[PDB]
RNA sequence: CCUGUCAAACUCCAAACUUACAGACGCCGUUUGACGCGGGGAUUCCGGUGCGCGGGGUA
RNA sequence: AGUGCAAGAGCAAAAGAUAGCUUGACAGUGUUCUUCCCAACGAGGAACGCUGACGCGAAAGCGUGGUCUAGCGAACCAAUU
RNA sequence: UUAGGCGGCCACAGCGGUGGGGUUGCCUCCCGUACCCAUCCCGAACACGGAAGAUAAGCCCACCAGCGUUCCGGGGAGUACUGGAGUGCGCGAGCCUCUGGGAAACCCGGUUCGCCGCCACC
């Protein structure tokens, strides 16, 4: 890479297809998850806040409590265990 | 310089003029020749088909075209035929003209990427194939071996 | 049910391929295993497709091989009819063979080593540089094709 | 069908596009209600570089205030045709514009469930000339 | 519409019915919404909750089914609003609902407006709702005093036939009084 | 309207493939203690080649 | 279009424009991720909490500066609360 | 749902167009400014009060595919590209065979002129 900011090489993953453009539906930003649930991590290009480091897009972690309205999801980066602060706006229930 | 230096399609496509400057103009005079006022309403239609993917510098394009059309004056300056070269030299080419230090070359020319089996030239004639000869001379000045293919023409 | 026979060595073969052969109980050239035709097992043999020889053997051939090259989970003991009878659910080799082919049981389930360590093909095989459709000995085979190999390595 | 299809005057805007005013006063009397400032956009050579800046006034008249005005405005105008909108509007003159439309226009001006008026229900230049011409004067 | 790349607004945005930015802030509370809506002739009050396939209305009240309790007056006014609010508020209580936040949709937050009246009614019914007292009408206007006095400038009945000539903010009390005890559907 | 061409820093499209998690089979571990945790000792931080994919360069 | 400035990205009853009011560019203490993929490493950065005090709004709520990714700096000594 | 309110998915729902619908009841347009409230100017809007009129808008209902979109058949195409294998071919660029996957454009014919949830309601 020529630089090392968090958004390096995120043109694709943090952009919306022309039609999914614009403010997202509120239903999924309010969704409630229970500790132990498996959730898929994916940033909503239209939703500014509650994001996590782009490197984790694609992860499937486990909800383990929350902080404020945001949730605390445990994932495993390679072989390292990590906790991710993320809002519902960027989570989906597995299965 | 020799075609040896630029005839292969091994490099990335380099054509974004918004990021490249100082690109030499093309030597190709025209792409439409003959009676361009008329539409392809001819009995016969022969084509020059490249047999290998290659890069053809605008140099060779102009030399090959001239050699063909300039000859198609076996039919006359305003003869009844229409000649078309369908490829344009989009691929910008450099040369590293310091040794291998900061070697990204400087724009020196342009070439056209043609894949094996494409037709680079297409002429339209009435049962008067002098054009077949105009191409024996044309593929004489381009790197690849070529195939002179006739399409609408069961008048053998 | 297909008969799997490693015909190419480990040196230079992809690790993820070698691991697969090992997951299928084959750890040496010429070793053979019997594998059920399931989606999961099918995916595996496909990945191993270039270093092996496989196919569905005929009742007889399986029987010949079982008799000649089958072994207990441990020990020298020859697996002959009597062994099969006094140790398995079946009454003789044929009984076993049939059950295997119809994929009703496995060499393990019957206290037998999952591997039939064959002998080098007598007369030599067709080559390990080309598949069957090319006159080689790699890849899927005919029931008649597999039988010839298996029998030559009996 | 009709009655709810027949034209009507909705606001008459009287504005003086000056270039920098004292003019409001006459607009106030000519109409009958306070004028509104007219700021401008973009910086330009006519020493009009100031973005927010008084450069004229306007007055939007509705109902009687609009008729009672046109009952003198129109007489001071001759023109017609070509000088008409594609939506049945027209401006003449100090400017005086007349916006014309049919009964269910609020559907497009309200907040809730607003909607654009269907082309069919729009007012045509012709259907406009008729209505007005049929009110103390002549077309072309 | 124009091309593959064109962006069509959410249906409820096209219909110009739902303000999705406000809806999101509304849903933040995690409480039921006290939907206050109006019509030229009526006034509706719903207590909506969130659901898997859309919202769930647990309790509602329409200014029309107000007569069902003795309403003999128009239904597009302040007293009407309050009452519909109180009625819905009560049915709400019966439903086990205890608190809600005021959703006034695309309406304006104007002081003494009918939506706030609706809110006042719901609150009195016993529903716990985040509000601000001095944005509400001064009781008398809620009663319908502003309309009675308007008919004082009579000369011609404010009500075409309807009931009464000088109108009745008293009819308002009798009704509120009624709703605060027993009766069916409450 | 017709007709001739393109894109490492274009995309209305779009693989193979790589990848998170889960289940199944396989293999493995429960006297050969896997997975994991804590600690002691390193060596090492001139690499090279083939193949696939590359970027530069006439090579 | 605009959003201060590269480039890529976000945004339309707004994140843009205008108006009005306001100083949350507030004090304190943390969790997490990043810096440093995996996989140890400081300063710095960000997201998300809690406590206190405020601003605005009818209210939900929004404000931990400017939409996001650049604008930064150890120990020792000095000055200051 | 003989016309309503809140929504979910967010064009299969968009764009354009045709036909139909309100005798007491619904939504509207509509009528009107004493009040709450309101326009840097206007009861236009916002807000409030109300029924003389109307079904012309909107809206609801039925339907049309010309454009945009979604999905499907057949053709393009097992083509392009591609994971694994090769003492197969080619001066080489590169190609070929076996194995496991497998497209895009475009053409022709269908589909699509929203689906679903909660509440209320001759
Ligand atoms: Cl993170
Ligand atoms: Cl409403
Ligand atoms: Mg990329
Ligand atoms: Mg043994
Ligand atoms: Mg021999
Ligand atoms: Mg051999
Ligand atoms: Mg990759
Ligand atoms: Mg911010
Ligand atoms: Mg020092
Ligand atoms: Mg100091
Ligand atoms: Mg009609
Ligand atoms: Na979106
Ligand atoms: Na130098
Ligand atoms: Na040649
Ligand atoms: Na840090
Ligand atoms: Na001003
Ligand atoms: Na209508």
């Amino acid at each position: 890479p020529s630089s090392n900011g968090p958004l390096e090489g995120t043109r694709g993953k943090l952009k919306n297809k022309p039609r999914d453009r614009g403010t997202s539906p509120p239903q999924r930003a309010v969704e409630e998850f229970d500790d132990g649930e498996k959730v898929h991590l994916k940033i909503d290009p239209s939703v500014p806040n509650g994001r996590f480091h782009p490197r984790f897009d694609g992860q499937t972690g486990t909800v383990e409590g929350k902080q404020g309205d945001a949730y605390k999801v445990d994932i495993v980066d390679g072989g390292k265990e990590k906790t991710i602060i993320v809002t519902a706006a960027h989570l989906r229930r597995q299965e | 310089k020799p075609g040896a230096m630029y005839r292969n399609s091994s490099k990335p496509a380099y054509t974004r003029r918004e990021y490249i400057s100082g690109i030499p103009g093309k030597k190709i005079a025209q792409f439409d020749m003959g009676n361009n006022g008329a539409g392809p309403t001819y009995p016969a239609q022969v084509e020059l088909v490249v047999e290998k993917p290659v890069q053809i510098r605008h140099n060779a394009l102009e030399a090959a075209r001239v050699a063909a059309n300039r000859y198609v004056q076996n039919s006359g300056a305003a003869a009844n035929y229409k000649f078309r070269i369908r490829k344009f030299p989009f691929h910008v080419i450099r040369e590293n003209k310091d040794g291998m230090r900061a070697p990204f070359g400087k724009p020196v020319g342009t070439a056209a990427r043609v894949h094996g089996a494409n037709h680079i030239f297409i002429a339209w004639v009435n049962p008067d194939p002098n054009v077949e000869e105009a191409w024996r001379r044309a593929k004489m000045k381009v790197t690849p071996t070529i195939n002179i293919d006739s399409s609408p023409a069961g008048n053998a | 049910m297909h008969a799997l026979v490693q015909l190419r060595g480990e040196v230079n073969m992809h690790t993820d391929i070698q691991d697969t052969l090992e997951m299928l109980n084959i750890h040496h050239v010429n070793h053979c295993t019997l594998v059920p035709e399931t989606d999961a097992y099918r995916g595996m043999v496909a990945k191993v497709n270039d270093f092996v020889a496989f196919g569905e053997p005929s009742q007889e051939t399986l029987e010949t091989v079982l008799a000649t090259r089958a072994e207990p989970l441990e020990g020298d003991a020859d697996v002959d009819d009597e062994w099969v009878a006094e140790h398995t659910d079946y009454d003789d080799i044929s009984g076993l063979a049939f059950a295997l082919l119809s994929e009703e049981t496995t060499l393990r389930e019957q206290g037998l080593s999952p591997t039939l360590r064959l002998h080098p093909p007598r007369g030599g095989h067709d080559g390990v540089k080309h598949p069957v459709k090319e006159g080689g000995q790699l890849g899927k085979h005919d029931t008649e094709g597999i039988d010839d190999l298996l029998e030559a390595m009996r | 069908f009709h009655e709810m299809r027949e034209p009507r005057i909705e606001k008459v805007v009287v504005h003086m596009g000056i270039g920098h005013a004292n003019a409001e006063d006459i607009l106030g009397e000519i109409t009958g209600q306070m004028p509104v400032r007219t700021k401008a956009k973009r910086t330009v050579g006519e020493f009009d570089i100031r973005e927010g800046d008084p450069i004229g006034a306007k007055v939007t008249l509705r109902d009687e205030m609009a008729e009672e005005f046109l009952q003198t405005a129109l007489p001071l105008a001759e023109l017609a045709t070509s000088q008409f909108d594609d939506t049945g509007n027209f401006s003449f003159g100090l400017d005086v514009t007349v916006n014309l439309v049919r009964p269910g226009y609020r559907v497009a001006k309200r907040d809730k469930a607003s909607r654009s008026i269907p082309t069919k229900h729009r007012l045509n230049p012709a259907d406009a000339v008729a209505f007005i011409e049929s009110t103390y004067d002549v077309e072309v | 519409a124009t091309g593959p790349r064109y962006k069509v607004p959410m249906r409820r945005r096209r219909e110009a019915r739902t303000d999705y930015h406000q809806r999101l802030r509304l849903l933040k509370s995690g409480k039921p919404r006290l939907v206050a809506r109006k019509s030229n002739k009526h006034v509706r009050a719903q207590l909506v909750t969130l659901g898997p396939n859309g919202d769930d209305t647990l309790a509602s009240a329409h200014s029309s089914d107000l007569a069902e309790y003795g309403w003999e007056a128009p239904t597009g006014n302040m007293p009407s609003a309050y009452l519909t609010g109180l009625l819905a508020g009560l049915r709400a209580q019966e439903a086990g609902v205890e608190e809600a936040v005021l959703d006034i949709g695309l309406n304006s937050p104007t002081p003494g407006s009918k939506v706030f009246a609706i809110q006042e009614g719901a609150i009195d019914a016993g529903l716990d709702i985040p509000h601000n007292d001095d944005v509400l009408a001064d009781w008398q206007r809620t009663r319908g005093a502003h309309i009675a006095e308007y008919d004082e400038q009579l000369e011609e009945p404010l009500y075409s036939g309807d009931f009464d000539a000088a109108d009745l903010p008293e009819h308002f009390d009798e009704l509120r009084e009624t709703l605060l005890d027993g009766d069916i559907e409450l």
